[PDB]
């Protein structure tokens, strides 16, 4: 009933909170969501001498992603698993300290993301079928076929070498492709700590929800942290002085979560933009932006 | 939409849908109305429980997004209901793919698309006096110990109010020299009169620009009249 | 000739617009009254700056709405409170009115500052769009328009800027059979630009956004090595133009 004299502030969080969470989504819908059709590879696998069974889905696995995504997923621990619970679990009370469920009781929920990881995955191959049978075509219109050995050498030819140097070495130039593609699975199983770009996203929230839980126990200058406290022990003219210093704390205290969770959500949005920029760049098409797409000519 | 129907949906968040019977007015809730609890229309989703919406297996695509790949929309599936969807990615295809077929293009089209972007926002200033206290001095005399907030306030509005101009300059500014058409408007056959200004208007805008400027419903962001209507009563 | 140069940048020669002006500017004047009937017809796409003009009405109506909250005070009223109350009880409760009045309004200046970020990104792109599509053509894929972009043109709006895009898109295909390279004599004869096309007849030589066959002669084609290095190489005549004008 106090709270209520306050105005229009939880509206005004709320507000904000469900336009980055709309946001997000908007995100992940601009980076993957970008071709209309759902491509897919023909049932033979000789793309010209190339190996693509490592990027390529697994149908043996029960998602449909491809033996670098399960890696990738692998190295990520996702700790964040919000509504994966459903409250059943944090309503079976264990004497172990739980996380999610403590700021479950809270106040503090994580909705699911539109886009599951299944959808995510036929979008990615999706997009790279087009990109392996049709090359820059695909993304200009109707995905137009071409042999891989000719899209190769105009590959090439667009970085100013000529179509011989493909033709003459081309089982070459697939040996060094299948060699880098394991140097790039012997570096994924080992070295953990290149995916901290994700694990920073992860631990940002997690720290910033661990933190908010945390300023409850803080008493802003009260005789108590318990609001329960306070009311059997005082009368409620003396009362509500007590309790205003603490709902006022906690009030700035969520405004400067709030505030945060903003300035984070500004940020994820430019990578998101940046990230959605690269893949119409450099899978769509070929860049001649130097060092924008790895070290060398793209 | 409220002028489309009145038939409403409820997702409980986080909720199992074995817990939403229990959750029923027979013990007291926070809302009043429980009607909705009562029936066949309970779908299970990632994100809670679903109460009002039919599930359909048929995909399309995503009209109300719900989460966990689950949407909703008000169709005549039945006559007119709600129904609750897997959302659907697009029409699946498949290239011929063959290491000696090529596909080349016979025939082109030309496609004009449309692109908006903003620009400037409002430019705003407040007076920090006579917001938090208004007409009243003694309030003025307890509010000027209090620090130099009002100060740095005003630092930041006049920091975005110049911010919006600059943006404004760097944008539109880019040619040196005001370049203007010869009256001939035979451009090798195509067609500019929809873009190229209009000097019947008395702002010399295009056809395009009016719709633009007409379709979008400003509000006054200036033109004050300089304090006149708002001093005459209404 | 412009035009002609706007196609000559994207890999398709001149002689296509020069065959086909009168077609290009139909197609062209259908896309603007297409763009002025669906701007008559629909008025969600100005979204974007229809949310800005409501963003920034809707932070001043709820800054306006926070004075009559009371903020724990006996009321919202200052002169009520002075009337009333006595002067330290008063300066009680004017302090807890002036700490959620200024909470409110640092509120308003810190989400005007977040949103004055965001719209400076949005204008810096702008800006960049305008430098690289008005005042020149873009070999960036995506950046302006789906296809290949030939021109663009800036359209002024409230609180923002509004680009067209013309861009070319390949629109009726057909299959063909196609080789990397030619045997004509031991030598392996590739093209300059375009690609090997057969039906299973005759072999010609196109170029990669258009279908135009042309004799593959040795002007359109060069000789690297022999017939025994590359993949998928087939035997065919290359024409040579020199042997006729020395036996006339
Ligand atoms: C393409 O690469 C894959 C993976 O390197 C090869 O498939 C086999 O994959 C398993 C792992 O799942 C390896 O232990 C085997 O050594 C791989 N080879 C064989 C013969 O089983 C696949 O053979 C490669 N294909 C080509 C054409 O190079
Ligand atoms: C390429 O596409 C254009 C546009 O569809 C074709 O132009 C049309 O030709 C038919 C011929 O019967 C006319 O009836 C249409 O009115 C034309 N459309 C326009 C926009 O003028 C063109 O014929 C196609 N093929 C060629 C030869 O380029
Ligand atoms: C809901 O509860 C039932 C019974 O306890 C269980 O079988 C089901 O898996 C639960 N579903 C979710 C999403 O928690
Ligand atoms: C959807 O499919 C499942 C299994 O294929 C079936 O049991 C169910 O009745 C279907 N629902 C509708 C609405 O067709
Ligand atoms: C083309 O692909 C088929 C299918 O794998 C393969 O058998 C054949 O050797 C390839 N090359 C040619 C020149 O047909
Ligand atoms: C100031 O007031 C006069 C009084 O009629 C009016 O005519 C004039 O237009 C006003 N100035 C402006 C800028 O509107
Ligand atoms: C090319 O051939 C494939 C298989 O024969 C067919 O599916 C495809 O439609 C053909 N393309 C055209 C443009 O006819
Ligand atoms: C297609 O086949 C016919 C056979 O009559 C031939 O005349 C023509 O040159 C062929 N065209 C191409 C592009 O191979
Ligand atoms: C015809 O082309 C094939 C393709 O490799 C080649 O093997 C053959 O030698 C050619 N014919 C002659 C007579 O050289």
């Amino acid at each position: 009933n106090l709270l209520l004299q306050y105005g229009s502030f939880c509206t005004q969080l709320k507000r904000a909170l469900t336009g980055i969470a709309v946001e997000q989504d908007k995100n992940t819908q601009e980076v993957f969501a970008q071709v209309k059709q759902i491509y897919k590879t023909p049932p033979i696998k000789y793309f010209g001498g190339f190996n693509f069974s490592q990027i390529l889905p697994d149908p043996s696995k029960p998602s449909k992603r491809s033996f670098i995504e399960d890696l990738l997923f692998n190295k990520v621990t996702l700790a964040d698993a919000g509504f994966i619970k459903q409250y059943g679990d944090c309503l079976g009370d264990i004497a172990a300290r739980d996380l999610i469920c403590a700021q479950k009781f809270k106040g503090l929920t994580v909705l699911p993301p539109l886009l599951t990881d299944e959808m995510i995955a036929q979008y990615t191959s999706a997009l790279l079928a087009g990109t392996i049978t049709s090359g820059w075509t695909f993304g200009a219109g109707a995905a137009l076929q071409i042999p891989f050995a000719m899209q190769m050498a105009y590959r090439f030819n667009g970085i100013g070498v000529t179509q011989n140097v493909l033709y003459e070495n081309q089982k070459l130039i697939a040996n060094q492709f299948n060699s880098a593609i394991g140097k790039i699975q012997d570096s994924l199983s080992s070295t953990a700590s290149a995916l901290g770009k994700l694990q920073d996203v992860v631990n940002h929230n997690a720290q910033a929800l661990n933190t908010l839980v945390k300023q409850l126990s803080s008493k802003f200058g009260a005789i108590s942290s318990v609001l329960n406290d306070i009311f059997s022990r005082l009368d409620k003219v003396e009362a509500e002085v007590q309790i205003d210093r603490l709902i006022t704390g906690r009030l700035q205290s969520l405004q400067t979560y709030v505030t945060q969770q903003l300035i984070r959500a500004a940020e994820i949005r430019a990578s998101a933009n940046l990230a959605a920029t690269k893949m119409s760049e450099c899978v769509l098409g070929q860049s001649k932006r130097v060092d924008f797409c790895g070290k060398g000519y793209h | 939409g409220t002028n489309t129907s009145n038939q409403v949906a409820v997702l409980y968040q986080g909720v199992n849908c074995t817990e939403v019977p229990v959750a029923i007015h027979a013990d007291q809730l926070t809302p009043t109305w429980r009607v909705y609890s009562t029936g066949s229309n309970v779908f299970q989703t990632r994100a809670g429980c679903l109460i009002g919406a039919e599930y359909v297996n048929n995909s399309y695509e995503c009209d109300i997004p719900i989460g966990a790949g689950i949407c909703a929309s008000y169709q005549t599936q039945t006559s007119q209901s709600i129904i609750a969807y897997t959302m659907s990615l697009g029409a699946e295809n498949s290239v011929a793919y063959s290491n000696n077929s090529i596909a080349i293009p016979t025939n082109f089209t030309i496609s004009v698309t449309t692109e908006i972007l903003p620009v400037s926002m409002t430019k705003t200033s407040v007076d920090c006096t006579m917001y938090i206290c208004g007409d009243s001095t003694e309030c003025s005399n307890l509010l000027l110990q209090y620090g130099s907030f009002c100060t740095q306030l005003k630092r930041a509005l006049t920091g975005i109010a110049v911010e919006q101009d600059k943006n404004t300059q760097e944008v539109f500014a880019q040619v040196k020299q005001i370049y203007k058409t010869p009256p001939i408007k035979y451009f090798g056959g195509f067609n500019f009169s929809q873009i190229l200004p209009d000097p019947s208007k008395p702002s010399k805008r295009s056809f395009i620009e009016d719709l633009l400027f007409n379709k979008v419903t400003l509000a006054d962001a200036g033109f004050i009249k300089q304090y006149g209507d708002c001093l005459g009563d209404i | 000739m412009q035009m002609a140069y706007r196609f000559n940048g994207i890999g398709v020669t001149q002689n296509v617009l020069y065959e086909n002006q009168k077609l290009i500017a139909n197609q062209f004047n259908s896309a603007i009254g297409k763009i002025q009937d669906s701007l008559s017809s629909t008025a969600s796409a100005l979204g974007k700056l229809q949310d800005v003009v409501n963003h920034n009405a809707q932070a001043l109506n709820t800054l306006v709405k926070q004075l009559s909250s009371k903020f724990g005070a006996i009321s919202s009223v200052l002169n009520d409170i002075f009337s009333r109350l006595d002067k330290v009880e008063a300066e009680v409760q004017i302090d807890r009115l002036i700490t959620g009045r200024l909470q409110s309004l640092q509120t308003y200046v810190t989400q005007q500052l977040i949103r004055a970020a965001e719209i400076r990104a949005s204008a810096n792109l702008a800006a960049t769009k305008m430098s690289e599509c008005v005042l020149g053509q873009s070999k960036r894929v995506d950046f302006c328009g789906k296809g290949y972009h030939l021109m663009s043109f800036p359209q002024s709006a409230p609180h923002g800027v509004v680009f067209l895009h013309v861009t070319y898109v390949p629109a009726q295909e057909k299959n063909f059979t196609t080789a990397p390279a030619i045997c004509h004599d031991g030598k392996a004869h590739f093209p300059r630009e375009g690609v090997f096309v057969s039906n299973g007849t005759h072999w010609f030589v196109t170029q990669r956004n258009f279908y135009e066959p042309q004799i593959i002669t040795t002007d359109n084609t060069f000789v690297s090595g022999n017939c025994d290095v590359v993949i998928g190489i087939v035997n065919n005549t290359v024409y040579d133009p020199l042997q006729p004008e020395l036996d006339s």
